[PDB]
RNA sequence: AGGACCGAACCGACUAAUGUUGAAAAAUUAGCGGAUGACUUGUGGCUGGGGGUGAAAGGCCAAUCAAACCGGGAGAUAGCU
RNA sequence: GCUCGCCGGAAGACCAAGGGUUCCUGUCCAACGUUAAUCGGGGCAGGGUGAGUCGACCCCUAAGGCGAGGCCGAAAGGCGUAGUCGAUGGGAAACAGGUUAAUAUUCCUGUACUUGGUGUUACUGCGAAGGGGGGACGGAGAAGGCUAUGUUGGCCGGGCGACGGUUGUCCCGGUUUAAGCGUGUAGGCUGGUUUUCCAGGCAAAUCCGGAAAAUCAAGGCUGAGGCGUGAUGACGAGGCACUACGGUGCUGAAGCAACAAAUGCCCUGCUUCCAGGAAAAGCCUCUAAGCAUCAGGUAACAUCAAAUCGUACCCCAAACCGACACAGGUGGUCAGGUAGAGAAUACCAAGGCGCUUGAGAGAACUCGGGUGAAGGAACUAGGCAAAAUGGUGCCGUAACUUCGGGAGAAGGCACGCUGAUAUGUAGGUGAGGUCCCUCGCGGAUGGAGCUGAAAUCAGUCGAAGAUACCAGCUGGCUGCAACUGUUUAUUAAAAACACAGCACUGUGCAAACACGAAAGUGGACGUAUACGGUGUGACGCCUGCCCGGUGCCGGAAGGUUAAU
RNA sequence: AAUUCCUUGUCGGGUAAGUUCCGACCUGCACGAAUGGCGUAAUGAUGGCCAGGCUGUCUCCACCCGAGACUCAGUGAAAUUGAACUCGCUGUGAAGAUGCAGUGUACCCGCGGCAAGACGGAAAGACCCCGUGAACCUUUACUAUAGCUUGACACUGAACA
RNA sequence: CUUUAAUGUUUGAUGUUCUAACGUUGACCCGUAAUCCGGGUUGCGGACAGUGUCUGGUGGGUAGUUUGACUGGGGCGGUC
């Protein structure tokens, strides 16, 4: 593919 | 790190062991299945 | 002496003790000591039932005579002790017989002063009685709720009931709570108030102070998510319910007493 | 005297760089916080799965957690690939 | 083997936990070893763990577990009494030295001790699953006394110097010694002894407890260490031999004093404070039933018994938890010199290591360090990172302040070495000699010898004297949170949580409330100055209006309304 | 303003120059009194702003000492991979071409370097939607239900009014 | 073979009294050296309390589920 990102 | 396997056989036998796995009705079928399945190290005990 | 503390620490700056000096200084009286080992809070199933407690320092149990049954002989108070398990202080006692025991400790106290159970037994601070025998009005302490049960009724520090009126084979009480109860009268009653009474005024000061009584912190409702909690989730304090406990129920006034077989006995209710 | 001060052991984990097929499935180095207390530690005990525990983050309950793991119903059902 | 380098509050040493032959010796090098390997914690074979005293077993119990009957539950089962188990705590006793390739407080030499059985000889009221005593207990602080331990001198043995000097005020080394037994000290605690009486200690008690008198006051426990003995013993620098060059034998000097000195011991003491500090047995004493010539009890000597199981090795690690011979994690014990406040830090000792690929090159780049002209935050989201500050004494220090603080605010000055004051002073320690005496480990006086800071004056070297290591950067304005604390183990440490303080509200005790089909348990061996719940969050000044909605409290009327 | 959209509001201060900061105003889009208001000494690995010192942070990078990188010897991995005889350009084309058209260029093969492309490798997207999908959470959604609470009958009787 | 009213009943509502079911987490006794249980005596409470079946209320404390499609992405709107 976190979920980390643009978006 | 401190990781999750902190031996102590005290702890072990009491836990795990064959004769607290017989104070209990479901501690014994484990027992049972056991038997029944052939194995040859009922507990892991001394 | 209640004493303020010299800021020299924040957390000392807001303190302020109490400070008896006549209360014996060295350990108590051997034989009337059994352990007590402490409780978590946590039930005979391992279960917290009753939440924030926990720790605190050791505490070995006094003993103390609730009932009072020692009747005739009299006794002497050889010296004033701190109890751990109490708000109010105890006194030592010795009866003549050669036999110590642990008694409350009325506003009165003071060593060498005579005290006495029974019937007879003087009007004065400190000597039991059943009500059937104490005159209406008196400030009567640790009392009875069964005759002979033990003494149940105002035991902590300062407190004291007082006895209004008596038709019947029974006694109407005035509960510091300000309720108003019917006892059967042939109840023993200590006579007096309970002493320390500054206990109030202490003011602690840390937090530490606290933990050491054996209180562990309380978290807020809101302070938790829902399944936590009836309270709060709200991406920001929030809030919107009715106040409830943690069980649902509403705490800001409910009542909650459901007894029936012990309301003969309540003449009239606090506010 | 002190949840007092500076500071090793001990307990922590604020910054950075390194490391990222590591020396290591979270560390190393240089700095950093606490350090007589709500401190820290060895041994042993109790709490069990919609249950525990939670100074409260949905945190933790054996490298697993908005419902642990093992076996079972079991070839669940899948108008989808 | 000789150098060199690294740790030395460990990277040395002893264990517990855990492992489970990794120990020692021969032998082999395929596989295991991140390379080779003649080597190994690897293969094969053989060897090795010796106890009345260490530890387990054992007696004793904490948490907690189990639990005859019992209470409860559709079954399974739950809880719990009597009990019975459970150490992380209590409980009798051995030390110095030697020896094995490999164990040793276990074997050997010397010298001890503990508890029972039996016997002899004296002398005696013995006797409980029972009473009482004891065991038996917190935190902080303060010194005194003392040991370990160190330093110097003396003593002993050896040295006369690869290079100018070293017959001396010179160098090197050693100078160690236990339990036990005797003594009972510094010092801690406590008034003893007799007679009588008593509603307490479930019965009993001569014990404990309480009340009277009576008479001497010095009695009694407790107690580090020292001293004597143990000991003409042991160990021992160093010597001489031989060695299959790893080692192995033999012999053997002095072995005193002064000063310093712990975080150890006296001390489970002492002083003080609030948060008020396990249990039970062993032990002592008391008697009941019971036994009275007996048996038992006490002492001296003699003798006999003390089984069984563990004991190798690693143990901050290559032997344990980490899949690895893994830069991680792992509780307890010991702790030398120089400088130092120090268990920091730097260099060393004892001892232990150089980390299981190396050899050369001296590119870019990357990692880790060192220095930099002039400039000095222009960098950048941001001084990120670096750089700087850094010790001790004295002088000196603003707003503000809850009167403590702010404060190490800020900022100054001195600092080495030599001589003198003073051939070594202020101080510390303290032997002789003389007097005193309940004669002792006493006391008074006594001042040798030893030890020895800091100051000032004078002088002197360097660019520099807190010279290395180590070792705060400082100040101004402002948001938030009172503060110490807690948190997302592994991208969030914060303004979040907690907190003391505040308020509302519940709860009369078989409390509310919680776990629980129930029995029961927690709340609490508490009782409204208590307890639960909820919100708020030190402190200061304060907290206004609205009860229509929703909720809660009260409301014996009436309307509507369930089973029946 | 931890609340202000309009907003870099406006005025004052600091700077050569300040969307931040400090002080004010009040037009509070949309503060406010225990889901506390306004203050506050002290504390803080807390947020924002400033200054002295300091400097390789920067102008702008130079040199040096060590560990790799390079060479020799020994041991010896990895992800990925339809198959490869695996160039540039302009164009075509399931629409961003090493592989199609046209054309330009290029003897065969290493080693050290660098990352523009192979819509590079790695995880059957989480965002987006979809399924008569899942789960947890909410409530005056629906239907039930433990709990709490109400009465009737039973256990349960006698008197006198 | 009665409404203006009252003596014997079978029967509700309310109020007093009683003890004898039932409660007692008062006291004492025995099993028994035993804070469990039981028996016993007794005080207190007393046809209440509590429990079973039935029953109206309350019931996110807990559970199972539902919460449309079209749509020039989806939502909102609109539409059916
Ligand atoms: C250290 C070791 C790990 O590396 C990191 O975590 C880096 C730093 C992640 O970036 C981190 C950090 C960052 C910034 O990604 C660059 C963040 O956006 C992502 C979500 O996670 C990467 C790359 C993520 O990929 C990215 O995931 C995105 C969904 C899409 C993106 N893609 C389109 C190109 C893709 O490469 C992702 C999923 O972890 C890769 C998958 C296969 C993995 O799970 C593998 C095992 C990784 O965990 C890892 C290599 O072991």
């Amino acid at each position: 593919i976190f979920s980390i990102f643009v978006i | 790190m401190k990781r999750t396997f902190q031996p102590s056989v005290l702890k072990r036998n009491r836990s795990h062991g064959f004769r607290a796995r017989m104070a209990t009705k479901n501690g014994r079928q484990v027992l049972a299945r056991r038997r029944a399945k052939g194995r040859a190290r009922l507990t892991v005990s001394k | 002496a209640v004493v303020k503390c010299k800021p020299t620490s924040p957390g000392r700056r807001h303190v302020v003790k109490v400070v008896n000096p006549e209360l014996h200084k060295g350990k108590p009286f051997a034989p009337l000591l059994e352990k007590n080992s402490k409780s978590g809070g946590r039930n005979n199933n391992g279960r917290i039932t009753t939440r924030h407690i926990g720790g605190g320092h050791k505490q070995a149990y006094r003993i103390v005579d609730f009932k009072r049954n020692k009747d005739g002989i009299p006794a002497v108070v050889e010296r004033l002790e701190y109890d751990p398990n109490r708000s109010a202080n105890i006194a030592l006692v010795l009866y003549k017989d050669g036999e110590r025991r642990y008694i409350l400790a009325p506003k009165g106290l003071k060593a060498g002063d005579q005290i006495q159970s029974g019937v007879d037994a003087a009007i004065k601070p400190g000597n039991t009685l059943p009500m059937r025998n104490i005159p209406v009005g008196s400030t009567v302490h640790n009392v009875e709720m069964k005759p002979g049960k033990g003494g149940q009724l105002a035991r902590s520090a300062g407190t004291y009931v007082q006895i209004v009126a008596r038709d019947g084979a029974y006694v109407t009480l005035r509960l510091r709570s300000g309720e108003m109860r019917k006892v059967e009268a042939d109840c023993r009653a200590t006579l007096g108030e309970v002493g320390n009474a500054e206990h109030m005024l202490r003011v602690l000061g840390k937090a530490g102070a606290a933990r050491w009584r054996g209180v562990r912190p309380t978290v807020r409702g809101t302070a938790m998510n829902p399944v936590d909690h009836p309270h709060g989730g709200g991406e920001g304090r929030n809030f919107g319910k009715h106040p409830v406990t943690p069980w649902g129920v509403q705490t800001k006034g409910k009542k909650t007493r459901s007894n029936k077989r012990t309301d003969k006995f309540i003449v009239r209710r606090r506010s």
